[PDB]
C-alpha cells in the first residue's frame, strides 16, 4: 500500500495529473467519457472569450471593429459558433488575451479557442487531449484506488485554493508520497481568491509548509514543477524578474525554470536530512507523466525497501 | 464502583441569575447597570 | 489557509498553549484556542489543578458543542502528561479540595 497525496494551489495540475493516472495506468476515458466533457469544453471555452470581453474595460481596450459590440451583446445573452469566433479573431480582443495576466484567464482558453471549428461541428466528440485540457475545480476530497508496479495506490486529490485547506488536515495521515505540483507559468501571475498575491510566491509558502511539516518526515517529497510546455512560451515574453526582481539570468526556459527549481528547493530547512525528488512535467502530456511518474514509483519503492 | 449524588438540594442559579453574578464579580459595571434597569 | 504552525506544538518547559491559557487564566484566550479546535487531552486536569471555576466550567460545557469529523488528527503529542494516567477529573477535583469543581462534577453523574 502507498498513501499518496496530490497537493499544491489552484490550478497548478493536481487533477490533470489524476487525469493521467487514468490513462496511464488504465484503459482510460470512454468514448462515452469523454462525451460527458462536452459541457465542460463548451463552458470552459464559453467562459474564458467572456472574461476576455469583460476585462477590456477594466484594461481600457476598444475592439478592432465596431461591430464586435453587438457581438459581444449577443455572446452575454446566448449563430454562437460565429460570434465566438468573430470575437477571438478581433484585434482588439487579442490585445486583451495577450495581457492575460492583468485578469484571470483559463489556461486552456486559446487551446479551445484556436479549435473552435472543430469543437463546434453538431457532431463532436471530445478527444483524450480535450478532457485533458478542461477545467474543473475540485472541492473537497478525490480519493481513488490505483495500483503501479503492483503496489496498491490510495491516492488523494484535494483543493488547491485556501478556500478548501480545511480538507488538508484530515488527510495526513500516514502519507507515503506527496507530488506537489506547481504551475511553472505562474511567476507573473496573481491568485483568483487575492488579485494583490502573486502565485508563484503563494506556492512557495505552501511549499514551504508541506516540505517542512513534522507530519511528512518520513514521506517522500516528489515536486512537479508543471506547465513545462506554457512556461516554455510565456518565458520569451514576460520577465522572471516579475516573480524574483533578484533573477540575472536570462529569460530562456532552461535557465529561469533552473532558477525557479532552485527558489523551491532552498525552502528545505533540512536539506542534509531530507531529498526532494524534483521533475519538469506537462501534466497533460501523457508519455511526459507516464515516465515521471514510473521514475517517482522507483523512488517510493527505493524508499519504503 | 460508588455512586455519588448532591445529597442536600442547593438549587441551581439560572442563566440570567449566574451571568449577573458573573457580572458583579468581576466588576463591570455597565452589563450590571442594564441588568438592574431590565430586572424591574 | 498555511499550516505553517503547529497549534498542538508544545514547550521546552512541556506545556501546550492551552494550558499556558489555562495558568495565566486567560479565559478569552482559553475559548479562542477551544474554538479552533486545538487538542484538549488532560487539560481539565490541568484546571482542577489550578482551582480555576471557570476554567472547569468552559472545558466542561465547551466539549459536547460543534464536534465534527471525530478531531482533527494528531500525533506524537501524548507522551507527556504532568497527571499520573491512573488519574480521573472528580478524583483529582476531591485531592484539590475545591467546592464549586467538586459540586460540578457531581452534578454530571459522577
Ligand atoms: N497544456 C497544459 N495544460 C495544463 C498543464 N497543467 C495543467 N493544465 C491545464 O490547466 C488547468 C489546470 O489543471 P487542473 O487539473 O484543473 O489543476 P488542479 O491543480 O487540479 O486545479 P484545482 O482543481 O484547483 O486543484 C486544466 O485546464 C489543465 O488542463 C500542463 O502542463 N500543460
Amino acid at each position: 500500500e502507498v498513501k499518496l497525496l496530490l497537493l499544491g494551489a489552484g490550478e497548478s495540475g493536481k487533477s490533470t495529473i489524476v487525469k493521467q493516472m487514468k490513462i496511464i495506468h488504465e484503459d482510460g476515458y470512454s468514448e462515452d467519457e469523454c462525451k460527458q466533457y462536452k459541457v465542460v469544453v463548451y463552458s470552459n471555452t464559453i467562459q474564458s472569450i467572456i472574461a476576455i470581453i469583460r476585462a477590456m474595460g477594466r484594461l481600457k481596450i476598444d475592439f478592432g471593429e465596431a461591430a464586435r459590440a453587438d457581438d459581444a451583446r449577443q455572446l452575454f445573452v446566448l449563430e454562437l459558433a460565429g460570434v465566438i469566433k468573430r470575437l477571438w479573431r478581433d484585434g482588439g480582443v487579442q490585445a486583451c488575451f495577450s495581457r492575460s495576466r492583468e485578469y484571470q484567464l483559463n489556461d486552456s482558453a486559446s487551446y479551445y479557442l484556436n479549435d473552435l471549428d472543430r469543437i463546434s461541428q453538431s457532431n463532436y466528440i471530445p478527444t483524450q487531449q480535450d478532457v485533458l485540457r478542461t477545467r474543473v475545480k475540485t472541492t473537497g476530497i478525490v480519493e481513488t484506488h490505483f495500483t503501479f508496479k503492483d503496489l496498491y495506490f490510495k491516492m488523494f486529490d484535494v483543493g488547491g485554493l485556501r478556500s478548501e485547506r480545511k480538507k488538508w488536515i484530515h488527510c495526513f495521515e500516514g502519507v507515503t508520497a506527496i507530488i506537489f505540483c506547481v504551475a511553472l507559468s505562474d511567476y507573473d501571475l496573481v491568485l483568483a481568491e487575492d488579485e494583490e498575491m502573486n502565485r508563484m510566491h503563494e506556492s512557495m509558502k505552501l511549499f514551504d509548509s508541506i516540505c517542512n511539516n513534522k507530519w511528512f518526515t518520513e514521506t517522500s517529497i516528489i515536486l512537479f514543477l508543471n506547465k513545462k510546455d506554457l512556461f516554455e512560451e510565456k518565458i520569451k515574453r514576460s520577465p522572471l524578474t516579475i516573480c524574483y526582481p533578484e533573477y540575472t539570468g536570462s529569460n530562456t526556459y532552461e535557465e529561469a525554470a533552473a532558477y525557479i527549481q532552485c527558489q523551491f528547493e532552498d525552502l528545505n530547512r533540512r536539506k542534509d536530512t531530507k531529498e526532494i525528488y524534483t521533475h519538469f512535467t506537462c501534466a497533460t502530456d501523457t508519455k511526459n507523466v507516464q515516465f515521471v511518474f514510473d521514475a517517482v514509483t522507483d523512488v517510493i519503492i527505493k524508499n519504503n525497501l | 464502583r460508588i455512586p455519588l449524588q448532591i445529597v442536600r438540594a442547593e438549587t441551581e442559579l439560572s442563566a440570567e441569575e449566574k451571568a449577573f453574578l458573573n457580572a458583579v464579580e468581576k466588576g463591570d459595571y455597565a452589563t450590571v447597570k442594564q441588568a438592574l434597569q431590565e430586572a424591574e | 489557509i498555511y499550516y505553517n504552525v503547529n497549534i498542538n506544538c508544545m514547550d521546552p518547559l512541556g506545556r501546550s498553549a492551552l494550558l499556558i491559557a489555562i495558568e495565566n487564566e486567560n479565559l478569552e484566550i482559553m475559548e479562542l484556542l477551544l474554538n479552533h479546535s486545538v487538542y484538549v487531552g488532560d487539560a481539565l486536569l490541568y484546571a482542577i489543578r489550578k482551582e480555576v471555576v471557570g476554567a472547569v466550567e468552559l472545558l466542561l460545557s465547551y466539549r459536547r458543542p460543534s464536534g465534527e469529523k471525530q478531531v482533527p488528527t494528531l500525533m506524537m503529542d501524548t507522551q507527556f502528561s504532568e497527571f499520573t494516567p491512573d488519574i480521573t477529573p472528580i478524583m483529582l477535583a476531591a485531592h484539590t479540595n475545591n467546592y464549586e469543581i467538586i459540586k460540578l462534577l457531581v452534578q454530571k453523574r459522577v
